[PDB]
RNA sequence: GCCGCUAGAGGUGAAAUUCUUGGACCGGCGCAAGACGGACCAGAGCGAAAGCAUUUGCCAAGAAUGUUUUCAUUAAUCAAGAACGAAAGUCGGAGGUUCGAAGACGAUCAGAUACCGUCGUAGUUCCGACCAUAAACGAUGCCGACCGGCGAUGCGGCGGCGUUAUUCCCAUGACCCGCCGGGCAGCUUCCGGGAAACCAAAGUCUUUGGGUUCCGGGGGGAGUAUGGUUGCAAAGCUGAAACUU
């Protein structure tokens, strides 16, 4: 049995969500070289919002990374963002153009993000014409203004408030709002967001990264 | 399958069409009327015929049947409207304004019995 | 005879045959 | 004998669209002869519903759907029945078949 | 149609067609005098000009080159001469 | 939409937590415009207590208005102490500012 | 309630059905279409996903993982992106087999229009 | 490459060749390689045709519209001549992930040296130098004129109730109802044509002439033979008879 020599471990989320304990892992035992804690520091799992809260919102996906156990309590931090596949297809139909744009924005704290977004064009409540479509400046301008709101409000905070901006999407509201003028956007998500490097791992902000 | 072929539908209409005073709802009378009326051979076609005079007095003395003559009209000519006030004799008609500025310019409007209404705001009329 | 086949068959034939003419 | 007008296209007016490849038998087709075809339904069937319903940790859960995009080529829609051959006077009727009652 | 007058035509179908297509073919364009409202230079515009046409009191810009008419900078006052 | 009655506090207490106030506002309109809400729930009162609350310092009187018309509409049923509850803490953090 | 993750690997050749650990690592059985039925021509029936869920359904039950997230997975790339028929039998009997179930997920890999597929120019014929 | 589980993976109508206790397939975090740009993507756009799709730049170029700008017949088509011309192909160099002619095996069949599987050279990919053929298709030369309608669609312009920005009656854009020009196409019509299929041109043609360029003369022989020239080569262009029916 090699199921014997294996301990379950606890898993803690960061402090940006109510619920903390997600679940449960496991690694086989101190018999060598082989140390539990860092076979353990490569977890990565993804976890639904509406799993991290006790919300409904079910298509925003997190991905939080190991870094230190201490107990038995794995401590988590946060590795990237994703939209689950059925809400990215579900909004590609046709008669619309879509805008996609990509910044890499430093954060204050060391953390380089790379963070995707998607915007589609509303169609009018008046209107009759089949197509909705933009022209080629309106497409250029609005990447432009997606692009400026995404390096401009995330390139002076920290992690936890860039944590806390995702979960709601305020972005996405504040692009909707902003881009009007140009072409009356429809749903606009931050889709994707990557970590690229991170820096070194030091033990006072992941235990102050708690609460 | 019980279903009247065409000798014993058209000939009972073109027996209809004439002799009307002397039929009637019964069958058994009908069946008595045929052998006067017509020349037909061996009984079991006058019985479908009487069948289909008595099926077709059921059906046509509440309305109008498509291969049954004016003959019908005969008989609603022998046996059978307005309103008091009629529906044109309204008190106020609504007119959108581009009427009223061809009722101008045809030489009325002097006269009101008419009343003009406020003009729409919008126009989506088409579909998507 | 598909057509293509007869011109690759005739394109077979000239090609050898200019290969047995300048040999002399 | 001239069958179709637009010769069973959306070319008109350009030189070249480019290919897609089928679905079914990985036949290189044109992206606008080929017949496009995108089939919705939900992940589980809808027998399988009746019984997921009552292992599911979360109250009032409703299932996602299945977003698949298919091309397929013309050979293999008159083999796989998606396509049907029509009267020489009704070929000029291009609204889709009704779906609804 | 097919009695139709070519002679005589109505001004709706002579400001409907192109300006080339009419009988005698004339411009759809009209000449203006823009009023800057702090100044009393009358300046002189075309509808359809195509450069920034400068006033000589306070060198303001008064209309702006566009594909069709010059829109004219809003505040002032125009009129059509002739 | 929402699919289930709670969600708009979760939903609005998160975007007060960055502090961006118009979404937490019209997210909370939003849920009671909607036809599936309108039969009474003890979750109606302290999302109206919070809509009301965040039209106060964003001092829109028109928005207010019309949710307090519609929360009407809603306790026909004979639970006026909420109706009462709901108003006058609207005239207590009115006063206050 | 211990979570696990379900893997569903519906192939038109094969089925697999595996389930990890919430990370995914730590792999804690996994039963392919190919263990339990002699043939090759119904490795992807719903029958033999039937058995292996079955099998795979008494294996996590004694480890404690009492509860199951779903990864439903197509053969994806160029090849067809549906999942095949032993994809509903696995899925339908983890349900009926003292399993509880958390959300569902199509997992198939979708490319940017990736590099040229196993088939000619003029088809499978 | 590092994990951490396990006896099959692959593939097919069915299988076998192939991979696997030196650890495959599946799962996880990673690195790199080269190709490619899905869904949005339409009878929609641009281009002389071949063709062209991730972002942001930079470099020149162009149709359309608007014009009370200028020149003043400068124009249309094209012997000779030249520019570009998919894919395959050839040569020199760099690159090689997948596909994949030839080929080696498996299995289907009487037999398949074909379709169907496993692997693979040349090639596909890029930078230079060649070759100039395609159902290069609207199987429809180009410029101009005239001749019914209709409702949309792409671009530019003009005029009209309204509705929406929000964050200043708010700016300018997004919709709504029309008009003009140019463009890709559509449905209808006893205009008219046609052998008919059908076509608003393939119409205005025995009531026969607006201008101009290449080309066809029953079917094969044959786009062959020879001659010429172009090309490293494969070949390209010009290119007939005798005879037969
Ligand atoms: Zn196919």
């Amino acid at each position: 049995d090699p199921f014997s020599k294996k301990d379950w471990y606890d898993v803690k989320a960061p402090a940006m969500f109510n619920i903390r304990n997600i679940g449960k892992t496991l690694v086989t035992r101190t018999q060598g070289t082989k140390i539990a804690s860092d076979g353990l520091k490569g977890r990565v799992f993804e976890v639904s919002l509406a799993d991290l809260q006790n919300d409904e919102v079910a298509f925003r996906k997190f991905k939080l990374i190991t870094e230190d156990v201490q107990g038995k309590n794995c401590l988590t931090n946060f590795h990237g963002m994703d939209l689950t596949r059925d809400k990215m297809c579900s909004m590609v139909k046709k008669w619309q153009t879509m805008i996609e744009a990509h910044v890499d924005v430093k954060t204050t704290d060391g953390y380089l993000l790379r963070l995707f977004c998607v915007g589609f064009t509303k169609k009018r409540n008046n209107q009759i014409r089949k197509t909705s479509y933009a022209q080629h400046q309106q497409v250029r301008q609005i990447r432009k203004k997606m692009m400026e709101i995404m390096t401009r409000e995330v390139q002076t905070n920290d992690l936890k408030e860039v944590v806390n901006k995702l979960i709601p999407d305020s972005i996405g509201k504040d692009i909707e709002k902003a881009c009007q003028s140009i072409y009356p956007l429809h749903d606009v998500f931050v889709r994707k967001v990557k970590m690229l490097k991170k820096p070194k791992f030091e033990l006072g902000k992941l235990m102050e990264l708690h609460g | 399958g019980r279903v009247r072929t065409k000798t014993v539908k058209k000939a009972a209409r073109v027996i209809i069409e004439k002799y009307y005073t002397r039929l009637g709802n019964d069958f058994h009378t009908n069946k008595r009327v045929c052998e006067e009326i017509a020349i037909i051979p061996s009984k079991k076609l006058r019985n479908k015929i009487a069948g289909y005079v008595t099926h077709l007095m059921k059906r046509i003395q509440r309305g109008p049947v498509r291969g049954i003559s004016i003959k019908l009209q005969e008989e609603e000519r022998e046996r059978r409207y307005v309103p008091e006030v009629s529906a044109l004799d309204q008190e106020i008609i609504e007119v959108d304004p581009d009427t009223k500025e061809m009722l101008k310019l045809l030489d009325f409007g002097s006269l009101s019995n008419l009343q003009v209404t406020q003009p729409t705001v919008g126009m989506n009329f088409k579909t998507p | 005879m598909r057509a293509k086949w007869r011109k690759k068959r005739m394109r077979r034939l000239k090609r050898k045959r200019r290969k047995m003419r300048q040999r002399s | 004998t001239k069958k179709r007008r637009n010769n069973g296209r959306a070319k008109k007016g350009r030189g070249h669209v480019q290919p897609i490849r089928c679905t079914n038998c990985a036949r290189c087709v044109p992206k606008d002869k080929a017949i496009k075809k995108f089939v919705i339904r939900n992940i589980v069937e809808a027998a399988a519903v009746r019984d997921i319903s009552e292992a599911s940790v979360f109250d009032a859960y409703v299932l996602p759907k299945l977003y698949v995009k298919l091309h397929y080529c013309v050979s293999c829609a008159i083999h796989s029945k998606v396509v049907r051959n029509r009267s020489r006077e009704a070929r000029k009727d291009r609204t889709p078949p009704p779906r609804f009652r | 149609p097919l009695a139709k007058d070519l002679l005589h035509p109505s001004p709706e179908e002579e400001k409907r067609k192109h300006k080339k297509k009419r009988l005698v073919q004339s411009p759809n364009s009209y000449f203006m005098d823009v009023k800057c409202p702090g100044c009393y230079k009358i300046t002189t515009v075309f509808s359809h000009a195509q450069t920034v046409v400068l006033c000589v009191g306070c060198s303001t810009v008064l209309c702006q080159p566009t594909g069709g008419k010059a829109r004219l900078t809003e505040g002032c006052s125009f009129r059509r001469k002739q | 939409y929402f699919q289930r009655p709670e969600n708009a506090l979760k939903r609005a207490n998160e975007f007060l937590e960055v502090g961006k106030k118009q979404p937490a506002l019209d997210v909370l309109y939003d849920v009671m415009k909607s036809k599936k809400h309108r039969t009474w729930q003890k979750i109606h009162e302290p999302i109206m207590l919070k809509y009301l609350e965040l039209c106060v310092d964003l001092r829109k009187s028109h928005l207010a208005k019309e949710g307090l018309y519609q929360y009407k509409n809603i306790c026909q049923q004979v639970n006026i102490k909420s109706l009462e509850d709901v108003v006058r803490a609207y005239l207590k953090m009115a006063e206050e500012k | 309630n211990v979570f696990g993750v379900c893997h569903i690997f519906a192939s038109f050749n094969d089925t697999f059905v595996h389930v990890t650990d919430l990370s995914g690592k730590e792999t804690i059985c996994r039963v392919t279409g190919g263990m339990k039925v002699k043939a090759d021509r119904d490795e992807s029936s719903p029958y033999a996903a039937m058995l292996a869920a079955q099998d795979v359904a008494q294996r996590c039950k004694e480890l404690g993982i009492t509860a199951l997230h779903i990864k439903l997975r197509a053969t994806g790339g160029n090849r067809t992106k549906t999942p095949g028929p032993g994809a509903q039998s696995a899925l339908r009997a983890l349900a009926r087999s003292g399993m509880k179930i958390g959300r569902i997920e199509d997992v198939t890999p979708i490319p940017s229009d990736s590099t040229r597929r196993k088939g000619g120019r003029r088809g499978r014929r």
